Protein backbone atom coordinates (compact mmCIF):
# COMPACT_ATOMS: atom_id res chain seq x y z
CA UNK A 1 0.00 0.00 0.00
CA UNK A 2 1.02 3.67 0.21
CA UNK A 3 3.19 4.23 3.00
CA UNK A 4 6.88 4.72 4.40
CA UNK A 5 9.29 2.27 4.53
CA UNK A 6 11.51 1.12 7.21
CA UNK A 7 14.52 -0.47 7.56
CA UNK A 8 14.73 -4.07 6.57
CA UNK A 9 15.89 -5.66 9.94
CA UNK B 1 24.39 2.67 31.99
CA UNK B 2 24.66 0.36 28.31
CA UNK B 3 26.57 1.90 25.40
CA UNK B 4 25.29 3.82 22.79
CA UNK B 5 26.18 0.87 20.49
CA UNK B 6 24.03 -1.43 23.01
CA UNK B 7 21.54 0.64 23.41
CA UNK B 8 20.95 1.23 19.86
CA UNK B 9 21.13 -2.90 19.37
CA UNK B 10 18.28 -2.86 22.22
CA UNK B 11 16.24 -0.54 19.88
CA UNK B 12 16.67 -2.92 16.93
CA UNK B 13 15.45 -5.94 18.63
CA UNK B 14 12.41 -4.29 19.99
CA UNK B 15 11.76 -3.17 16.23
CA UNK B 16 12.53 -6.40 14.69
CA UNK B 17 9.95 -7.61 17.23
CA UNK B 18 7.15 -5.28 15.52
CA UNK B 19 7.72 -3.00 19.10
CA UNK B 20 7.80 0.31 18.27
CA UNK B 21 7.24 1.83 21.33
CA UNK B 22 10.50 0.21 22.83
CA UNK B 23 11.97 0.77 19.69
CA UNK B 24 11.62 4.89 20.28
CA UNK B 25 12.58 4.58 24.22
CA UNK B 26 15.61 2.92 22.91
CA UNK B 27 16.62 5.04 20.35
CA UNK B 28 15.96 8.42 22.18
CA UNK B 29 18.37 7.43 24.48
CA UNK B 30 21.17 6.67 21.78
CA UNK B 31 20.66 10.30 20.43
CA UNK B 32 21.04 11.70 24.03
CA UNK B 33 24.45 9.52 24.64
CA UNK B 34 25.18 10.43 21.12
CA UNK B 35 24.51 14.48 21.58
CA UNK B 36 26.35 14.07 24.78
CA UNK B 37 29.64 13.05 22.78
CA UNK B 38 29.75 9.27 23.64
CA UNK B 39 31.93 7.02 21.43
CA UNK B 40 29.84 5.11 19.07
CA UNK B 41 30.01 2.91 16.04
CA UNK B 42 26.46 4.04 15.48
CA UNK B 43 25.74 7.03 13.23
CA UNK B 44 23.08 9.60 14.20
CA UNK B 45 21.47 8.82 10.59
CA UNK B 46 20.80 5.07 11.47
CA UNK B 47 19.16 5.80 14.65
CA UNK B 48 16.69 8.32 12.65
CA UNK B 49 16.08 5.62 10.03
CA UNK B 50 14.59 3.14 13.09
CA UNK B 51 13.36 6.70 14.89
CA UNK B 52 11.49 8.21 12.37
CA UNK B 53 9.33 4.72 10.97
CA UNK B 54 8.91 3.78 14.82
CA UNK B 55 6.87 7.23 15.62
CA UNK B 56 4.77 7.02 12.49
CA UNK B 57 3.41 3.43 13.16
CA UNK B 58 2.70 5.07 16.99
CA UNK B 59 1.05 8.21 14.98
CA UNK B 60 3.54 11.05 15.87
CA UNK B 61 3.00 12.42 12.50
CA UNK B 62 4.70 15.73 11.86
CA UNK B 63 7.46 14.47 14.00
CA UNK B 64 7.78 11.24 11.66
CA UNK B 65 8.08 14.36 8.89
CA UNK B 66 10.47 16.33 10.88
CA UNK B 67 12.87 12.98 11.17
CA UNK B 68 12.56 12.27 7.64
CA UNK B 69 13.67 15.42 7.17
CA UNK B 70 16.85 14.99 9.19
CA UNK B 71 17.61 11.29 8.15
CA UNK B 72 18.12 12.64 4.79
CA UNK B 73 19.97 16.02 5.72
CA UNK B 74 22.52 13.53 6.77
CA UNK B 75 21.89 10.51 4.39
CA UNK B 76 21.33 12.30 1.12
CA UNK B 77 21.25 9.37 -1.09
CA UNK B 78 19.19 7.29 1.28
CA UNK B 79 16.49 6.36 -1.15
CA UNK B 80 14.10 5.27 0.74
CA UNK B 81 14.01 8.10 3.31
CA UNK B 82 13.53 9.99 0.17
CA UNK B 83 10.26 7.69 -0.58
CA UNK B 84 9.49 7.96 2.47
CA UNK B 85 10.25 11.62 2.72
CA UNK B 86 7.68 12.19 -0.55
CA UNK B 87 5.13 10.03 1.41
CA UNK B 88 5.25 12.20 4.58
CA UNK B 89 5.42 15.66 2.71
CA UNK B 90 2.00 14.48 0.27
CA UNK B 91 0.69 12.99 3.28
CA UNK B 92 0.42 16.01 6.00
CA UNK B 93 0.78 18.62 2.82
CA UNK B 94 4.30 20.02 3.47
CA UNK B 95 5.28 19.72 0.03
Amino acid sequence: PPGPRGPPG
Amino acid sequence: MLSVDDCFGMGRSAYNEGDYYHTVLWMEQVLKQLDAGEEATTTKSQVLDYLSYAVFQLGDLHRALELTRRLLSLDPSHERAGGNLRYFEQLLEEE
